[PDB]
């Protein structure tokens, strides 16, 4: 048989997905990420605050 | 109970906007995608838009992409249509349907009531 | 209108209707479901059956529904006074960038 | 040993709200979703709702979507469930259920003792 | 009650017994696992066994199962008097928005 | 009511300082930031600087910082802008107005009347 | 100048006009709120809209916006004499150390 | 209205790259996949490289794969092609034409403008 | 050129010619569809027929198109001045690792 | 260099507690997070529990959830393991590790020198 | 230009197991299925196993079948052959190959260098 | 114990040996990283490989390894008196809530 | 304007201890993070360290961390790199840059002079 | 060095040269900005793009550069005998702890 990639195929977006939300998704937190402090964020971290005394 | 209402219709001259919203209850707004219906006066029905849940895809029909844009807040669970350009053609009835999917083909469980937009001058 | 439609459809309280609903080999001939909608004459459209079978709650035991080939078909049996109204075939098309497209539409009187 | 201890329950009449607990004990409450079922007297098990674990999603059963509500609070390591406009359809005994996923579908591995409301006129 | 079980089935004590479990092509065809609870007359369930072959550590080795194709059967040997009870096959449905779908339950009677 | 009057603006040859100042009153002082804002002749407008409300926090442009110092006296319900080596670019129509936040941005409740500050030779 | 305003627009007594401010990703699509303020010819700037929806109570309720995406719009209907101002957007952006952004700023004529 | 826009031509040595580029509005750019189409002054048309809506996906002809790249950037809806080690054989005009699909084959339905790529020594 | 063309077709104005587009069995003998393209003198090329009889919504009435066997022929009737252009056959070829493969290209003179 | 030193061992009998800690030295502490590791004597080696280098998510081993407790002190750069209700089965040499991510999995880079509990009667 | 080259050869007694590499340039890996051939000293060529482009189908030999094992990373354009229970027979010239398929049978376009591998004792 | 390895394997010193670690769908065939140590009689374990193919600065150039499909190993080429140490592989297993799994451990011995 | 002027240069034996120091002007200091770059002579650039601008996050490059320590002063625009245990591949030339971040990484628009320390024995 | 920069390049006055830097997935593939930094012979380098396509002030039109893939590219185009510098690349890996990372350090010599 052909064992190449097929060209031939649709390359546009399926509109006939389902739109909804998964209900069967693991609910749980993930054990395996990343534990570390991530050395990759704006280190002039004062972007925009409540210049006031009350929020 | 699942309650649909329809807004922001109206009489306005052809080549300028017009902002549609249909506001929802009774559900969780943020778990389901939603669809753009229309019906011409005396005509059959003609799908419109969807949008995911996320708002990460949106969908249009041929006749209407480019001009139209359709948008959601899950904050105010109201799903908009914003409409430009508007044309003589784009008179009709606008529902605002919740999605679903059965096997291979999705159906539209609960409509909106509806809004008339006409396009005249 | 890919799905074509009769334009109307009669029949006389008490007996078995049928609106039918042919598509093409992109639409229903390649396995897509067809669902079906009630519209009243003042009112918005009512989802009457879904999965070419099955009907919410609300719809009575007399709408029914099934597909064969390249066509589906609604049967109502048990004509009554408020079944006048409009019926509309959905499904997809697999030609289009729509995620439905409908039929024509038939609206069925009863005569009384 | 993980345990769970529910509440809330009782007689309330069709019409009004109730509110049940599920107090948690033996294990990291943040780091799991939990589940309600519910079983009426001589019936089955019947799922009603789940939440997260920090409670972004959540997904109710069709009979009791628009008048259930469950809320979970991390800090008190409890889990609520909120009842409005009880029919006496609404009948069953309540369960807790702790969350888990193996490879395609989730399950229920540890489960509460149980609460029962009974609503009637 | 999507998945169906047959509502009773009994077997002599030292017998084998067999639980089924049957669905359609989208919740148990389609895939997906399928899982096991116990409910002894006065008490909630218990798991017994999880992704179609497995059981946590108080359930002994008198229980097992396995699926194939649309059907999913628990096997029971070695009865004893402490089996009676309501027996449960849950899985994931992929037409409608809910996490489980359970079965009808099934009630062991042992004759004793 | 809260009124912002302005002082202390005129012509002035490039290389040298000129200090403004903005008077408040109606409202307290001390638990509002202000900003500044200021606009060039036949342009729009562009910020200046923001003062925290206890001057913990100075923010200024990019064009200005290092020159520009924004300086409050609580006791005096008044706030001090210093700009030093003013340059020709510097002609514009400062504005002092109070802060505000909605929720993620921040905008002027109430602006003053402004003065004009001319650098020329 | 990050923002982008039209440099003048212009419509007859008592019409609708649209005046639009289109952002990018980093100021209005990030998430963050869009001010308009209405500067009187001969006065300092005075408070329009806050909070995309909300306005002062000088603000007549003809003024009226909403925000979509990277793109903001300010409505206009029943143009008045008074009305011919100019009108600017504000947000804030990401990329910059700076509270506000100011953009190009729309001049408002009314055909009187 | 569907509009497709081309710059990058020019003229060029053999040997050295060039890349091209092909801006486009009026659709959603994300949700289609896109082609090059090449034509050599006096000849007929030639295929020259596909990419998928995601990009996941490339195929090119056999006389350039290798050599020239595509891909795409769907925040900005701009559509590229990397030519390096170009050749005298590459001098042709380059079209962007967006993808359709029918039922066993698919066709370009609207097309770009065309540049000019022209390889001289 | 896997497909091949007439290099020129020539036809008085206000009558009936016919373009030929003939493969192999591999592209049009396979079973994949013919599609054609007008390219006007100084301009891209333009969809003309798509599904081997469909035409888009610009293309007049007097262009169609056929296929049968391995040959696939467009169809113009009653010639016009603005007619004058280059017309391409495209469709896939089985043998090839490329999404379209394109015809020679016929160019039309009608003769005025 | 990297130094992880442990103490707080010792032996107990059944169904008290006991409360190790491992003292670290050479590197950031607050920017890692940190893993406990035991070895029975003769077997292999079981993963026990991860803190986060906030504190803020924490994981437990099946076997050990809901009588070990982990925690860390940012200001004495010290890993804390609080064990109560003590088994048997308990009895092992345990380690501290230093956490770290490559891609889609994660590893323990630097390791303790591992100090033995034993519980007996 | 394709290129394929290979490594991984040598020397190996018989019984033990050893693997081959074949690193590609010039075309898109993950478009392509991949073949490997071996020729005996003196002999005529054998094909030895086929896969799949993304790795799916894999076939093998008679005489390799239950031993050999190919594989492919798409990540790295490398393409495997790991060969357990190494027998004196297998002592060949190995080639990597590129699939190509024309009408109902398949060929190879581009090939390898070759790598040469002896079992010995 | 959900990584399976061997118990023991050895070899004389000189010769190349290979040490395996056998997994599942859910663990190394579902794309998980594979990190191996090093654990001498009296001593803490020492990484040796992480990241499948990368290495320590301490560690020699002698050891390597890589992953396929189910299963991973280690290989080791010039054995060595020193050698004599426990290695043990370790992953992530999709189905359970813990960060590590490790193997049983395999002994090699140095045929001195 | 910006300026960064630094100085604490010298020649050291290897193993005791020497501080750095960065004078800053022109821009808020505290209000913005900076960085440590060294390069060799003959060599590349070598990232050293970080410090937010309230001192509260550290990062080190692995070459360096346990021995430098980087430190900032608000009231003095003041920035310290405090290097203890001095070696021999420590020697190179120091360059205090300030922190700017664009959409997903961080870059140094303004760079110091930079200072020469030398190691040897 | 997990950038990888070519050690040297040349090209005479007024001709076009392109400085390549070359990362992986897990720096420059895996959606990180890259930037570039010029440095003069006897001086602190001075920062020539940041955010893959933009400039400060300073450095005139003829710098300009972009990315693709795992890839990124300087180009100058209307050499001067200034330009005379060493060009690195910056960009974020994510398996390290490191804020920067930068390349081996390309050489640009004018061939006058």
């Amino acid at each position: 048989a052909n064992p190449n990639a097929n060209p031939n195929a649709n390359p546009n977006a399926n509109p006939n997905a389902n739109p909804n939300a998964n209900p069967n998704a693991n609910p749980n937190a993930n054990p395996n990420a990343n534990p570390n402090a991530n050395p990759n964020a704006n280190p002039n971290a004062n972007p925009n605050a409540n210049p006031n005394a009350n929020p | 109970q699942v309650q649909l209402v329809e807004s922001g219709g109206g009489v306005v001259p052809p080549g300028r906007s017009l902002r549609l919203s249909c506001a929802t209850s009774g559900f969780t707004f943020s778990n389901y995608g939603m669809h753009w219906v229309r019906q011409a006066p005396g005509k059959g029905l003609e799908w419109v838009a969807i949008i995911w849940y996320d708002g990460s895809r949106n969908f249009y029909a041929a006749s209407v992409e480019g001009r139209f844009t359709i948008s959601r807040d899950n904050s105010k669970n109201t799903l908009y249509l914003q409409m430009n350009s508007l044309r003589v053609e784009d008179t009709a009835v606008y529902y605002c349907a919740r999605a679903a999917y059965y096997d291979t083909s999705g159906y539209g469980d609960y409509w909106g009531q509806g809004t008339l937009v006409t396009v005249s001058s | 209108s890919v799905l074509t439609q009769p334009p109307s459809v009669s029949g006389a309280p008490g007996q078995t209707v049928t609106i039918s609903c042919t598509g093409g080999s992109s639409n229903i001939g390649a396995g897509y479901d067809v669902h079906w909608y009630q519209q009243l004459p003042g009112t918005a459209p009512k989802l009457l059956i879904y999965g070419n079978i099955n009907r919410p709650s609300g719809v009575p035991d007399r709408f029914s529904g099934s597909k064969s080939g390249t066509s589906a078909s609604l049967a109502i049996t048990g004509l009554q006074a408020e079944d006048e109204a409009d019926y509309y075939c959905q499904s997809y098309d697999r030609r289009l960038s729509g995620s439905w497209v409908f039929g024509g539409g038939t609206k069925l009187t009863v005569l009384g």
